[PDB]
Protein backbone atom coordinates (compact mmCIF):
# COMPACT_ATOMS: atom_id res chain seq x y z
CA UNK A 1 0.00 0.00 0.00
CA UNK A 2 1.23 3.61 -0.90
CA UNK A 3 2.79 4.91 2.13
CA UNK A 4 4.67 8.07 0.89
CA UNK A 5 2.67 10.34 -1.38
CA UNK A 6 3.85 13.36 -2.74
CA UNK A 7 3.26 14.62 -6.81
CA UNK A 8 6.07 15.42 -9.21
CA UNK A 9 7.16 19.08 -10.44
CA UNK A 10 8.81 21.23 -13.52
CA UNK A 11 11.40 22.66 -10.82
CA UNK A 12 13.10 25.89 -11.16
CA UNK A 13 16.02 28.08 -9.52
CA UNK A 14 14.35 30.14 -7.12
CA UNK A 15 13.25 33.76 -8.16
CA UNK A 16 12.48 32.87 -12.03
CA UNK A 17 10.45 35.35 -14.53
CA UNK A 18 8.80 32.20 -15.81
CA UNK A 19 8.25 30.93 -12.27
CA UNK A 20 4.40 31.61 -12.23
CA UNK A 21 2.79 31.46 -16.21
CA UNK A 22 4.31 27.44 -15.66
CA UNK A 23 2.49 26.53 -12.86
CA UNK A 24 -0.88 27.51 -14.58
CA UNK A 25 -0.29 26.08 -17.69
CA UNK A 26 -0.35 23.04 -15.62
CA UNK A 27 -3.32 23.58 -13.85
CA UNK A 28 -4.59 24.65 -17.19
CA UNK A 29 -3.68 21.07 -18.64
CA UNK A 30 -5.43 18.87 -16.06
CA UNK A 31 -9.22 20.29 -16.82
CA UNK A 32 -9.02 20.53 -20.59
CA UNK A 33 -8.28 16.74 -20.82
CA UNK A 34 -5.10 16.97 -21.96
CA UNK A 35 -2.72 15.07 -19.47
CA UNK A 36 -5.83 13.00 -18.49
CA UNK A 37 -4.77 12.20 -22.95
CA UNK A 38 -1.03 11.60 -22.40
CA UNK A 39 -2.06 9.33 -19.54
CA UNK A 40 -3.68 7.67 -22.57
CA UNK A 41 -1.20 6.55 -24.87
CA UNK A 42 1.65 6.10 -23.10
CA UNK A 43 1.08 4.96 -19.88
CA UNK A 44 -2.28 3.17 -19.78
CA UNK A 45 -2.01 0.57 -22.92
CA UNK A 46 -2.68 -2.93 -21.82
CA UNK A 47 -0.34 -6.09 -22.80
CA UNK A 48 -0.98 -8.75 -20.00
CA UNK A 49 -3.85 -9.08 -17.83
CA UNK B 1 -12.28 24.17 39.29
CA UNK B 2 -10.00 22.58 36.97
CA UNK B 3 -10.69 18.76 37.98
CA UNK B 4 -14.38 19.37 37.26
CA UNK B 5 -14.06 21.05 33.74
CA UNK B 6 -14.41 19.25 30.33
CA UNK B 7 -12.91 22.17 28.89
CA UNK B 8 -9.07 21.93 28.96
CA UNK B 9 -7.23 24.58 30.64
CA UNK B 10 -2.93 24.66 30.81
CA UNK B 11 -1.19 25.15 34.42
CA UNK B 12 2.49 25.98 34.72
CA UNK B 13 4.33 28.53 36.49
CA UNK B 14 2.72 27.95 40.02
CA UNK B 15 5.51 29.72 41.87
CA UNK B 16 4.95 31.98 44.64
CA UNK B 17 7.22 35.14 45.78
CA UNK B 18 8.77 35.64 49.22
CA UNK B 19 9.09 39.25 49.33
CA UNK B 20 10.38 39.49 52.15
CA UNK B 21 14.13 39.81 52.70
CA UNK B 22 16.23 42.79 51.07
CA UNK B 23 18.01 42.71 47.67
CA UNK B 24 15.42 40.39 46.56
CA UNK B 25 15.37 41.78 42.81
CA UNK B 26 17.80 39.54 41.43
CA UNK B 27 16.20 36.33 43.01
CA UNK B 28 13.01 37.69 41.44
CA UNK B 29 14.16 38.80 37.82
CA UNK B 30 15.03 34.94 38.13
CA UNK B 31 11.32 34.14 39.51
CA UNK B 32 9.84 36.99 36.70
CA UNK B 33 11.72 35.39 34.22
CA UNK B 34 10.11 32.09 34.53
CA UNK B 35 6.55 33.04 33.60
CA UNK B 36 6.10 32.07 29.79
CA UNK B 37 2.02 32.84 29.65
CA UNK B 38 0.06 35.51 27.73
CA UNK B 39 -1.73 35.79 30.32
CA UNK B 40 -0.44 35.76 34.76
CA UNK B 41 -2.38 35.60 37.61
CA UNK B 42 -1.45 38.16 40.31
CA UNK B 43 -2.62 38.47 43.83
CA UNK B 44 -1.56 41.48 46.40
CA UNK B 45 -2.41 44.41 47.93
CA UNK B 46 -2.10 48.29 47.30
CA UNK B 47 0.99 49.08 48.84
CA UNK B 48 2.62 45.34 47.35
CA UNK B 49 1.56 45.87 44.12
CA UNK B 50 3.15 48.94 43.06
CA UNK B 51 6.58 47.14 44.00
CA UNK B 52 6.20 43.86 41.84
CA UNK B 53 5.32 46.06 38.45
CA UNK B 54 8.30 48.42 38.96
CA UNK B 55 10.36 44.87 37.81
CA UNK B 56 7.92 43.71 35.45
CA UNK B 57 8.21 46.68 32.83
CA UNK B 58 12.25 45.69 33.28
CA UNK B 59 12.17 42.58 31.53
CA UNK B 60 9.30 43.88 29.34
CA UNK B 61 6.45 41.52 30.29
CA UNK B 62 4.01 44.80 30.03
CA UNK B 63 2.42 45.84 26.97
CA UNK B 64 0.19 43.93 23.87
CA UNK B 65 0.13 40.28 23.93
CA UNK B 66 0.02 40.14 28.21
CA UNK B 67 -2.71 40.33 30.25
CA UNK B 68 -2.77 40.79 34.10
CA UNK B 69 -5.71 40.53 36.64
CA UNK B 70 -5.49 41.66 39.77
CA UNK B 71 -8.05 41.31 42.98
CA UNK B 72 -9.84 44.39 43.55
CA UNK B 73 -8.14 45.60 46.64
CA UNK B 74 -4.92 46.27 44.43
CA UNK B 75 -6.77 49.15 42.67
CA UNK B 76 -7.76 50.27 45.92
CA UNK B 77 -10.03 53.45 45.38
CA UNK B 78 -12.26 53.73 42.20
CA UNK B 79 -10.14 56.99 41.14
CA UNK B 80 -6.95 57.29 42.59
CA UNK B 81 -5.16 55.76 40.23
CA UNK B 82 -1.33 55.64 41.25
CA UNK B 83 -0.15 55.26 37.51
CA UNK B 84 2.30 52.67 38.33
CA UNK B 85 0.24 49.60 36.79
CA UNK B 86 0.73 48.11 33.17
CA UNK B 87 -1.93 49.74 30.53
CA UNK B 88 -4.49 47.61 30.02
CA UNK B 89 -4.69 46.21 33.58
CA UNK B 90 -7.98 44.38 34.39
CA UNK B 91 -9.86 43.86 37.50
CA UNK B 92 -13.18 42.83 39.35
CA UNK B 93 -13.76 45.33 41.93
CA UNK B 94 -16.83 45.31 44.33
CA UNK B 95 -20.42 47.32 43.18
CA UNK B 96 -20.34 50.91 44.37
CA UNK B 97 -21.72 53.47 42.06
CA UNK B 98 -25.34 51.66 42.08
CA UNK C 1 -22.97 40.33 31.07
CA UNK C 2 -20.34 42.01 29.14
CA UNK C 3 -20.45 44.89 26.93
CA UNK C 4 -17.85 43.67 24.41
CA UNK C 5 -18.84 40.42 22.76
CA UNK C 6 -15.02 40.15 21.70
CA UNK C 7 -12.19 42.01 22.98
CA UNK C 8 -10.97 45.17 21.38
CA UNK C 9 -7.94 44.66 21.37
CA UNK C 10 -5.55 42.58 18.71
CA UNK C 11 1.16 41.09 12.87
CA UNK C 12 0.48 37.23 14.75
CA UNK C 13 -3.06 37.82 14.66
CA UNK C 14 -5.01 36.38 11.70
CA UNK C 15 -8.26 36.15 10.56
CA UNK C 16 -9.29 32.92 8.57
CA UNK C 17 -12.65 31.68 7.03
CA UNK C 18 -13.86 28.42 7.09
CA UNK C 19 -17.22 26.22 5.92
CA UNK C 20 -18.54 23.04 7.04
CA UNK C 21 -17.67 20.33 5.28
CA UNK C 22 -19.62 16.63 6.21
CA UNK C 23 -15.77 14.24 6.76
CA UNK C 24 -12.98 17.57 6.75
CA UNK C 25 -14.79 20.10 8.92
CA UNK C 26 -17.22 19.66 11.12
CA UNK C 27 -19.39 22.13 13.17
CA UNK C 28 -20.73 20.91 16.28
CA UNK C 29 -22.86 23.20 18.92
CA UNK C 30 -21.77 24.95 22.41
CA UNK C 31 -21.91 22.51 25.14
CA UNK C 32 -25.18 23.61 27.42
CA UNK C 33 -23.86 23.19 30.46
CA UNK C 34 -20.80 25.21 30.28
CA UNK C 35 -21.57 27.72 26.91
CA UNK C 36 -17.77 26.68 26.03
CA UNK C 37 -16.26 24.91 23.63
CA UNK C 38 -15.11 21.23 25.21
CA UNK C 39 -11.68 19.52 24.38
CA UNK C 40 -10.64 18.80 20.78
CA UNK C 41 -12.43 21.76 19.40
CA UNK C 42 -11.14 25.67 18.24
CA UNK C 43 -14.07 27.72 18.97
CA UNK C 44 -15.49 29.21 15.65
CA UNK C 45 -17.92 32.32 15.50
CA UNK C 46 -20.88 32.49 13.27
CA UNK C 47 -23.11 35.41 11.50
CA UNK C 48 -26.63 35.65 12.86
CA UNK C 49 -25.98 39.16 16.74
CA UNK C 50 -23.40 35.84 16.82
CA UNK C 51 -23.22 32.72 17.95
CA UNK C 52 -20.07 30.91 19.04
CA UNK C 53 -19.91 26.94 17.74
CA UNK C 54 -17.49 24.83 18.07
CA UNK C 55 -15.55 23.03 15.02
CA UNK C 56 -13.04 20.36 14.59
CA UNK C 57 -12.14 17.56 12.42
CA UNK C 58 -9.59 16.93 9.26
CA UNK C 59 -8.84 20.22 7.86
CA UNK C 60 -8.47 21.78 11.88
CA UNK C 61 -5.80 19.66 13.12
CA UNK C 62 -4.05 20.37 10.23
CA UNK C 63 -4.53 24.47 11.27
CA UNK C 64 -3.37 23.13 14.98
CA UNK C 65 -0.68 21.55 14.09
CA UNK C 66 0.40 24.27 11.56
CA UNK C 67 0.14 26.95 14.00
CA UNK C 68 2.38 25.56 16.54
CA UNK C 69 5.41 24.94 14.48
CA UNK C 70 5.00 28.79 12.88
CA UNK C 71 3.48 30.35 15.89
CA UNK C 72 0.57 32.67 14.86
CA UNK C 73 -2.57 33.12 16.28
CA UNK C 74 -5.85 32.98 14.36
CA UNK C 75 -10.06 33.25 15.24
CA UNK C 76 -11.75 31.08 12.56
CA UNK C 77 -15.42 32.36 11.63
CA UNK C 78 -18.23 30.82 9.29
CA UNK C 79 -18.88 32.54 6.24
CA UNK C 80 -22.55 33.61 5.53
CA UNK C 81 -22.36 34.44 1.81
CA UNK C 82 -22.53 31.37 -0.54
CA UNK C 83 -20.33 28.26 -0.43
CA UNK C 84 -16.56 28.06 -1.76
CA UNK C 85 -16.92 30.87 -4.68
CA UNK C 86 -18.53 31.21 -7.74
CA UNK C 87 -17.89 34.33 -10.40
CA UNK C 88 -21.22 36.38 -10.36
CA UNK C 89 -20.25 39.30 -13.53
CA UNK C 90 -17.12 40.35 -11.30
CA UNK C 91 -18.17 39.38 -7.93
CA UNK C 92 -16.65 36.43 -5.77
CA UNK C 93 -19.05 35.30 -2.95
CA UNK C 94 -17.15 32.40 -0.37
CA UNK C 95 -14.17 31.54 1.11
CA UNK C 96 -12.53 32.44 -1.96
CA UNK C 97 -14.94 35.78 -1.90
CA UNK C 98 -13.22 37.60 1.14
CA UNK C 99 -9.71 36.70 0.83
CA UNK C 100 -9.70 38.89 -2.13
CA UNK C 101 -11.95 41.57 -0.10
CA UNK C 102 -9.18 42.16 2.58
CA UNK C 103 -11.53 40.51 5.39
CA UNK C 104 -10.11 36.77 5.58
CA UNK C 105 -6.51 36.90 5.32
CA UNK C 106 -6.83 33.31 5.03
CA UNK C 107 -9.38 30.44 3.92
CA UNK C 108 -9.04 26.82 5.38
CA UNK C 109 -11.52 24.31 4.71
CA UNK C 110 -11.99 21.88 1.35
CA UNK C 111 -10.72 24.41 -1.43
CA UNK C 112 -9.74 23.39 -5.05
CA UNK C 113 -7.18 24.10 -6.70
CA UNK C 114 -7.73 25.62 -10.10
CA UNK C 115 -6.85 28.40 -13.02
CA UNK C 116 -9.80 30.52 -12.26
CA UNK C 117 -9.34 31.25 -8.88
CA UNK C 118 -5.37 30.82 -9.15
CA UNK C 119 -5.76 34.21 -10.51
CA UNK C 120 -6.91 36.12 -7.79
CA UNK C 121 -5.43 34.54 -4.99
CA UNK C 122 -2.37 32.48 -4.65
CA UNK C 123 -3.44 28.66 -2.86
CA UNK C 124 -0.48 26.96 -1.01
CA UNK C 125 0.92 22.98 -1.74
CA UNK C 126 -1.92 20.51 -2.21
CA UNK C 127 -1.97 17.93 0.58
CA UNK C 128 -4.93 15.60 -0.55
CA UNK C 129 -5.81 14.19 -4.09
CA UNK C 130 -9.65 15.44 -5.48
CA UNK D 1 24.00 25.08 -16.73
CA UNK D 2 20.33 24.45 -15.96
CA UNK D 3 17.24 26.19 -15.62
CA UNK D 4 14.50 23.35 -16.20
CA UNK D 5 14.27 20.28 -14.72
CA UNK D 6 11.93 18.40 -16.79
CA UNK D 7 12.05 15.34 -15.45
CA UNK D 8 10.46 12.97 -12.53
CA UNK D 9 11.05 14.83 -9.23
CA UNK D 10 9.55 14.56 -6.33
CA UNK D 11 8.82 17.72 -4.09
CA UNK D 12 9.83 17.40 -0.38
CA UNK D 13 11.12 19.71 1.82
CA UNK D 14 14.82 19.27 2.00
CA UNK D 15 14.63 20.18 -1.93
CA UNK D 16 12.38 22.44 -1.61
CA UNK D 17 14.47 25.29 0.40
CA UNK D 18 16.67 26.07 -2.35
CA UNK D 19 14.98 25.43 -5.75
CA UNK D 20 11.04 26.71 -6.57
CA UNK D 21 8.14 23.31 -7.79
CA UNK D 22 5.41 23.66 -9.99
CA UNK D 23 1.92 22.75 -9.46
CA UNK D 24 2.23 18.26 -9.35
CA UNK D 25 2.09 17.33 -12.78
CA UNK D 26 1.01 13.86 -11.76
CA UNK D 27 0.51 12.31 -8.28
CA UNK D 28 2.16 8.86 -7.05
CA UNK D 29 3.41 6.94 -4.13
CA UNK D 30 6.01 4.31 -3.05
CA UNK D 31 4.94 0.90 -3.54
CA UNK D 32 6.88 -2.39 -3.21
CA UNK D 33 7.92 -4.61 -6.30
CA UNK D 34 8.58 -8.42 -5.69
CA UNK D 35 8.79 -11.39 -8.26
CA UNK D 36 5.44 -13.32 -8.84
CA UNK D 37 5.79 -17.00 -8.40
CA UNK D 38 4.44 -19.92 -10.62
CA UNK D 39 0.17 -20.37 -9.79
CA UNK D 40 1.29 -23.81 -10.24
CA UNK D 41 -1.08 -26.81 -11.27
CA UNK D 42 -1.95 -29.89 -9.58
CA UNK D 43 -3.97 -31.86 -12.44
CA UNK D 44 -2.48 -34.72 -14.20
CA UNK D 45 -4.27 -37.86 -13.22
CA UNK D 46 -7.79 -38.33 -12.10
CA UNK D 47 -6.44 -40.46 -9.03
CA UNK D 48 -6.19 -37.50 -6.57
C1 LIG E 1 3.06 35.56 -18.01
O1 LIG E 1 1.80 35.74 -18.67
C2 LIG E 1 1.30 37.08 -18.61
C3 LIG E 1 -0.05 37.07 -19.28
O2 LIG E 1 -0.05 37.90 -20.44
C4 LIG E 1 2.29 38.04 -19.27
O3 LIG E 1 1.81 39.37 -19.12
C5 LIG E 1 3.66 37.90 -18.62
O4 LIG E 1 4.60 38.71 -19.31
C6 LIG E 1 4.11 36.45 -18.66
N1 LIG E 1 5.40 36.30 -18.01
C7 LIG E 1 6.30 35.38 -18.37
C8 LIG E 1 7.58 35.37 -17.59
O5 LIG E 1 6.09 34.59 -19.29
Amino acid sequence: ELFFRSGFGIGMRKDSPWKQNVSLSILKSHENGFMEDLDKTWVRYQECD
Amino acid sequence: TIENSFVGWELEEVLLLDMSLDDGDSKIQNQLKKLQSPIILLYCTKEEATYIFEVANSVGLTGYGYTWIVPSLVAGDTDTVPAEFPTGLISVSYDEWD
Amino acid sequence: QMKYYVWPRMDDHLSIVTLEEAPFVIVESVDPLSGTCMRNTVPCQKRIGYIKKCCKGFCIDILKKISKSVKFTYDLYLVTNGKHGKKINGTWNGMIGEVVMKRAYMAVGSLTINEERSEVVDFSVPFIET
Amino acid sequence: QADMIVAPLTINNERAQYIEFSKPFKYQGLTILVKKEIPRSTLDSFMQ
